[PDB]
């Protein structure tokens, strides 16, 4: 119990660090965010 | 000539409607208008 016990709160600190290091694991959530902006700012552009 | 306030205005045969007021943009002194993302007239110099 406690080697597992150590081993999750291990883990659970390897994913701070991922998402304190590494943005592009967020990439599908800021794609829906991208895409969406992209869409207005081109539907605007398209006033011109 | 009326500012902060809406107005049907007409500068040099432009028309349009929309609050005026004084703007920050440093116009070149070829340049009478100024255009958004849109193009649709974002700001405007006064004739006199």
């Amino acid at each position: 119990q406690k080697l597992i016990a150590n081993q999750f709160n291990s883990a659970i600190g390897k994913i701070q660090d991922s998402l304190s290091s590494t943005a592009s694991a967020l990439g599908k959530l800021q794609d829906v965010v991208n895409q969406n902006a992209q869409a207005l700012n081109t539907l605007v552009k398209q006033l011109s | 000539l009326v500012k902060n306030k809406c107005v049907n205005f007409n500068f040099n045969g432009l028309t349009g409607t929309g609050v005026l007021t004084e703007s920050n943009k440093k116009f070149l002194p070829f340049q009478q208008f100024g255009r958004d993302i849109a193009d649709t007239t974002d700001a405007v110099r006064d004739p006199q």
